[PDB]
């Protein structure tokens, strides 16, 4: 019971931290993405709000480095906790160090305050000219820096009720289910699955279009996928993988960038696809009240089709025994229809019944079996 | 009479339906025929089709009742079938005699159906059975 | 029993004036389209035409809200009947003024007469060479008159016979059923599915069409994307996602429209391959009858493979005994293909006795019930 | 019976008389290819060569359309004799006069001997230049000779075995099927998809790749969509949905063709792929061999799995007890990582039972009601 | 028993000889591609390395002629021996004398030593200009050297452990399983679908855009297909069929293989996709759990929803009779929506019931079949 | 009164849930009527729920009372029945009257519920029953 | 003899026939293996497929008669069973005996089958039995 | 102890598993809760699984007994349950004591395994069971 106490502790602290760690990991992309827009036009590389701005996503990183450092810590003290270990060292295995230095890794890319450049070719699209250009060194460190949104999900995993109730833990232990970020994804792409690729799909289009105009806005003086609404197009279009138009990437970030959002919209659109068919499907109760509407139907038009057969037939059979010809042969005409159309409807009434008893067959079974008891 | 190789068609599709070969299609052979082919037909069902073709009487399918049942149903359409489940359908009430006041029924979904009820009945038993409807449709 | 009688005279009126709505809802759509398109070549905005059309649209946009206010005036005595309310204020919650404003605000844009333009600069594709065109400024209040269709779907749902049949109704009760506009939605899916999804698209193929090619009218002087039928054409390879091919619109309106037939088009045709591969599928019915043929063409397969491999096992043992020995060995080669294609048919005749075992599980399971009973 | 001997002799004369049909059908169609390619280079539309190959497709088809009417002829007689009718007129109804007169038409289109000339202006791709040539009349004729293909679907329901079969047809009726060409259509999709759909897109490639080179090469000046190989490659990336590259169609014929080949393709390779799908999936009596062989490797899995936890279990202890510290915690970081692996193959074995128990669930329910008869 | 032993020893020598097949068959192709790498820019065709490398390439095909001979010697040997048979001749049937001379023909194309040349003209992509170029003739040589990588199937066939295991015959030979190639692949296609759909991917990216820009760098002087990263995003793009853009070939051996991979990523992505799909549906065992906690979640607001539609009821009770008429029908307007609420939760607490009892349908059944014993 | 249109469908619905047409809707009636519909109703819930608008306490159905439902059942959003069950959760216990207690317990998820058991208890029994809660709830 | 690891493999799948490692297959373990399988095997069809290799007729599968009945089944196509195969189909009567009517009945789907018949005939009984086929087979 | 906070949750998972309120957990609750989650338990595998926590033997689990539980089992892994597996997979006879042949016989898959038996027989009865394996684990 007293490691029940601990380990509630330590969770309190490692979902504290991580809460922490997506405020300065958000707050450094967004100073990034301000720095980003305003070093092209408002003001320059060698300015002083350069220096502050790129102090701050620095200052952030050192904040956010050393919530990732204890919050690792705290994961070594839970892992002591459970495993019933005494010493630190036994939690240092391959991949626990490796995934360690991995996030210290990502974490730690961020645009170094101070003005470095270097020479950006590119050939242009549709043009195949080459395009040089002295470019900033804090691009190609601004993009990694929307790698922190792993971040995301593990404050979404560590904010889940059931990671954690008492309930959920002992009902699935009896089930023997593993309570981890996978069954986390699992069960959100049950209850709520087209919010969750709503959400994804319309983060990634803000995310890659600002990549592609920041990526191609040093060899873009058309304002073609330089344009922020240009760039949206063209990440939508690729999305549905209708194609590039006229708005082919002139960078290989750019082209990275739309194979990315290619990948993506090529599952995305296919699982979307399947949410809305399994929704705009009936339910079980639904389609009972559909059949039993349906079979009403079907016997009031079965008894207005033979009415036709009988009322064709006798102005056939009246105007044959009348020396009637032309008339005669009409009326034989609108018989032999009445009666295709008559067999007709008495086919698709057929058709229900087969429906309605291959639904309602193992429900009828299990009737059975209770009047056996 | 049909050719040889009609002939021969016809006998493999009645072997098909007799098991046994005796040279009868017993409603056994035509149940367990049905069955096979995910249906499942009642004995009265049974009875009542078998002896829809039966001219002899005799309760059972020899082979000229099985051509002339599939002369029958060789064709897309089978007028014989559709009259007589339009006049089922008319019976409300199930014993075969379709009622004056029925057909005034099915008619709302007075003396045009007077009119054919009188040109209907043939024998003047004052109402109408399935020969006086078959008769009418014809 | 009171309110039976007045809540089924609110709602005649309700459908009545639901079908006036929708009359002079497309009544202004239909005058707004031939205005546009006359106002291009055949007379100018300055025009006694011009005036005398838009006058028309004007003065079928006051009817048609008076119209919607009158109907939500409906809504609200139907919802006092409903609940039993003798005040109009009970009725009055923030997501129906919400709707009632939004529907008076989407139905209220119109070409207002006068002429007004504006300065219309778009970069054409193909070349990103700006283009500067004085515009009219109905040609940003023509295109959102095309959102009045949703008129459409009111009018389907208040012509729907089970949405006010008393059988219905009751069936539906007992089963705890929702008459909504969605669960129209989800029957029309399930009765005519083909028919709903070929009516939108060829709906939406005109629509879009001549919204591009309205839009790209201004910036298009090589008639490409201003030419109707070849909009028509942008519009269908869009939605299929094939490309865009030379017809990259010049416009952000009919980027935006494509961008627009595209995700309609990742779903509609998706849709679409679902109703037809459920429509060549074989009924229960169909497949007893294909399997009862199958079994008998089997049986006879079997019959001529295996005399084959007596035919050409009998050969070969005459000549082995006969001292011959290029014979021999011919039928010896001739002897195992036989009992190859022997054990072929066999085995595709075993897999057909698993499948018709298979579909037949649990009819014979009610027939073992039957038994006991 | 009279009328069995009758139906038979009728229906031996309707699959002669569609067989001649598509005999003439066919070679009015490859004399119109061959005349086409020849008239561009090898000679003139004023050549006697050219008259002499288009009098062999215009007495071709007095022959097909005698064919057509004396078909039709027999369908009437076969109506007679299956509906018991004695008078031609009653089996004249509006579907079928409206069809037969529908054939004639599609039938009788074919190129008329004699020199006619039109204009012909289309709009360039990717240029948007005029380009007015003088064209033949024969190429809008020749394309529409294609719609003689119907005629091979005729040719393959009047040659199908359970058309005219007395067992199938016995069987069928006991079952109340309807034997027409969309029951031959469904029977051919599950007997073989695979060479159904591999036939009808092989077939149309060569079609619309033919039609598309015959269309654009009046306007076509550089060999880019007039080329056969060149169009062959522009059919199939429309097909896939790819895109057009450079080869976007100069004509509205050539846009045509490609239209009709993205709508078809969009269904034909969803199509296909549910075909390999089902033919990836291992059959049932597959899976229970599969199972019972994975169930014996983790069976032989756990064993050694649960020797590793011993084995490292035991190291463990014995540096511990023996004064031993790094080696001690070398082998508890071993044995937990044992006892990890040794859990993950037991739950990957629990979920093998579960699948097994899954799929032997309706068949131990038979066993149990066989026992209680 | 005697059999038992030749077969085993047969099989091991196959298996042997296969995998030299393989060692030698990749090793011609890597020296292939350093030679094509190396003969562009390091030294010539005329060069003494180019004459050294292509006869290691020659004297590979030699060891590996020889190497496919002696394997298919082994599989007469392993004919004779399963099928009792003692004549060679009797094996050599046409099936087997053509796939043999198949195989050897494609393992026998290879770049042969000594320089030869050939004109190739081909039409530039979006100009339709002619380039003529004097191309190698080893080139044409090169490209079917890919061919010999279906060596990698022969290898994992007789490397599979069911193939030859005594426990996985048995069994299979029970229930008339046949262990061929294609139960390889749907085996695989089970355990691991991902990583074959992986590792095939990327194994055709790597070599298409390697063809791609061996091909298209006779024809491209832009550096725009015949960049090695270059042709990586165009056989990517293609693969997800988004589009061309502006690497559309210049030769039709890039268009051929832009169509191998269209097609082989029409149906990769689509399998990809149901892969993911049943990879993110929980099992039957995680299911009831997620049923059971959403249970006593639908409880627990069941029980709050209905205590806000008394806690309004009592106040909109007391606002009515202590002369309040504002508040009493502004929490009348809440009493309204307490009771929708409290409605919408008893709905979607009663479709969970519904789909508890739909998945706990057949359990039950045996639970009762059981009692009855 | 209602129009002849309404009358005739609510007699036809009537007729739909009347299989014998003799007036009244036997228990057996609307049972075999809610097992076509896929459910599977009980005995006593079955009769619990034809008890619910049987006015006249007789055991059946007749077109009166069926109005009269269907009059309650032809909105959207019945109101009775929400309040029924929201008092059917309150009583955990289900012997129809909530006590106290459950009233403490039902807040928890003091002086102003002893306000509403004071208002609440009309007749002064001590405790609050279904009428009492309707009451309330108007 | 076979080498150790092939030993030791047969071994394996032997008990894995053998559930409670008496060393014989006794006819219960071989069809609950079978159920295992998803296959229904009825107890004749079990006894009959257990002694097609019991050499020794004790009734169950020792060692040397799974190692034989797995040299048979070690193959691909296994002709002992495609002739047993064809027999069988050869024999509509189904009392293992092919009789001459059936020999010319199963041609048309006269004198060479008179010499087949002839030259099959090994001992003179007047017909064709199973030991004959095989013997004509190869 | 534990704070205010986890005691409310414990005892929310308590009486999920106490349905009846009487404070222990009978085999029935728990036969029924686990068949509610699509398990079908044995009466024997639920008394086994329901007295692998009783301390006290009294045959029901209280909340002291369902906390000791939990803290068991709120880790990801247990390691008391992976040690009893192995000790259960060990043991193929079944009867609770694993023979020093099966001990031979796990690690084929000499003098280290006699070590190991001779300081894993804590008590000295000749051969290894529950407690010396989890002394040894240890
Ligand atoms: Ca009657
Ligand atoms: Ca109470
Ligand atoms: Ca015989
Ligand atoms: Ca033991």
């Amino acid at each position: 019971l007293g490691a029940l106490r601990r380990r509630r502790a330590l969770f309190e602290k490692r979902k504290r931290l991580s809460d922490y760690a997506l405020i300065f990991g958000m707050f450094g992309i967004v100073v990034m993405v301000i720095e980003t827009e305003l070093s092209w036009g408002a003001y320059d590389k060698a300015s002083l709000y350069s220096l502050a701005l790129k102090c701050l996503i620095s200052l952030s990183t050192i904040i956010l480095l050393g919530l990732i450092i204890v919050y690792h810590a705290r994961e070594i003290q839970l892992f002591m906790v459970d495993n019933g270990a005494d010493d630190w060292r036994i939690a240092m295995t391959y991949e626990r160090i490796f995934f360690i230095c991995l996030e210290i890794l990502v974490c730690a890319i961020h645009p170094i305050p101070g003005n470095y450049t270097f020479t950006w070719t590119a050939r242009l699209a549709f043009s195949y000219a080459p395009s040089t250009t002295t470019a900033d060194v804090d691009i190609i460190l601004s993009i990694p820096m929307f790698l922190r949104l792993y971040l995301i999900a593990r404050v979404m995993l560590l904010h889940s009720k059931l990671f954690t109730d008492a309930s959920s833990r002992s009902i699935g232990a009896l089930n023997k289910i593993n309570f981890n970020t996978r069954f986390v994804m699992k069960t959100l792409m049950t209850i709520c699955p087209g919010t969750v690729l709503l959400v994804f799909s319309i983060s990634l289009w803000i995310i890659a279009a600002w990549t592609v105009r920041a990526c191609e806005r040093y060899h873009d003086q058309q304002d073609v996928t330089s344009n922020f609404l240009g760039a949206m197009w063209l990440i939508s279009i690729t999305f549905l993988s209708i194609g590039y138009g006229d708005m082919v990437p002139n960078t290989y970030c750019g082209k990275g960038v739309c194979l990315l959002t290619g990948i993506m919209g090529a599952g995305c659109t296919a699982l979307v696809v399947a949410v809305v068919a399994r929704k705009l499907e009936l339910t079980k109760a639904e389609k009972h009240v559909h059949n039993f509407m349906m079979d009403i139907q079907y016997t009031k038009e079965m008894k207005e089709s033979a009415a036709r057969v009988l009322q064709e037939a006798w102005m056939f059979y009246k105007h044959t025994r009348r020396k009637e010809s032309h008339a005669a042969r009409r009326h034989q005409r609108k018989l032999l229809a009445a009666i295709n159309a008559f067999r007709q409807v008495r086919l698709k009434h057929r058709k229900l019944r087969e429906q309605v008893n291959s639904m309602v067959d193992i429900s009828k079974m299990h009737m059975i079996l209770y009047d056996l008891q | 009479q049909l050719t040889e190789e009609q002939i021969a068609e016809f006998k493999e599709a009645f072997s098909l339906f007799d098991k046994d070969g005796d040279g009868t299609i017993t409603t056994k052979e035509l149940g367990t025929v049905m069955r096979s082919l995910g249906q499942n037909p009642t004995e009265a069902e049974l009875q009542d089709m078998i002896n829809e073709v039966d001219a002899d009487g005799n309760g059972t399918i020899d082979f000229p009742e099985f051509l002339t049942m599939m002369a029958r149903k060789m064709k897309d359409t089978d007028s014989e079938e559709e009259i007589r489940e339009a006049f089922r359908v008319f019976d409300k009430d199930g014993n075969g005699y379709i009622s004056a006041a029925e057909l005034r029924h099915v008619m709302t979904n007075d003396e045009e159906v007077d009119e054919m009820i009188r040109e209907a009945d043939i024998d003047g038993d004052g109402q109408v059975n399935y020969e006086e409807f078959v008769q009418m449709m014809t």
